[PDB]
């Protein structure tokens, strides 16, 4: 096409949509990880994981309001991730590296396993 | 605003 | 903070967004515009509109399934800023540029008023 | 991935 494209569209738009979910705003969906519990939007949350994008496609799952995610699934390595998909800034230090990797696994976060992966590789 |  | 960031991450956002459009996927309202209907996801369209915006957060209007805009948007103006929203491209021309800068108007998306404004400028 |  002729199209003309706006360079800070996209940050522009994800920016807004991190203010709706602070303001807890259209929020339809709360991820129970172990005690702690996490307002989202669940189209926000299929557009950042392979995990959500196959929960919320599915024809029950679709329109449950509660989430509950593997006992083994770290509240602070959720909360990263979580914070990481609406800003695409990731909180990695050596204290949680592996509990990010681990959730970003189990999320189907492909990109974050990797940059997880070679900040480990560089510290062995 | 750029030509993509 | 100490946070890394993926350069590309708002943009796959928005990718991902715009293919759970195109599939009508867990979109929320149908924008009537004339004989015209659009099926959306409101948090996207709040975060590209003030006007969208502003009615998606009264109280009463938050919670409707259809909205019915002013008789005199054109809906082919309203198609190409909705495709806007969702992958940053502004399918401007010549003979769409007066329809799309009065629906950006109307829809309060002030980058695209100043970019009609500056193209419509140049022709003068 | 950068340093933003
Ligand atoms: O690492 C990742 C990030 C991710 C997101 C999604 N999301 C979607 N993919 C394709 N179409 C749609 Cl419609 C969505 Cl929402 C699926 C897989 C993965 N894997
Ligand atoms: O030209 C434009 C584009 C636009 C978007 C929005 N959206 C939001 N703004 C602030 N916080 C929030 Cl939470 C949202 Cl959703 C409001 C005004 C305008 N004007
Ligand atoms: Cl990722
Ligand atoms: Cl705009």
């Amino acid at each position: 096409d002729s199209c003309i494209q706006f360079t800070r569209h996209a940050s522009d738009v994800l920016l807004n949509l991190n203010r709706l979910r602070s303001r807890d705003i259209l929020t339809d969906v709360v991820i129970v990880v172990s005690r702690e519990q996490f307002r989202a939007h669940k189209t926000v949350l299929m557009a950042c994981s392979g995990l959500f994008y196959s929960i919320f496609t599915d024809q029950l799952k679709c329109n449950l309001s509660v989430i509950n995610l593997d006992p083994e699934i770290n509240p602070e390595g959720f909360c990263i991730l979580l914070d990481f998909m609406y800003t695409s800034r990731l909180n990695l230090r050596e204290g949680n590296i592996m509990a990010v990797m681990a959730t970003a696994m189990y999320l189907q976060m492909e990109h974050v396993v990797d940059t997880c992966r070679k900040f480990i590789k560089a510290s062995e | 605003w750029v030509i993509p």
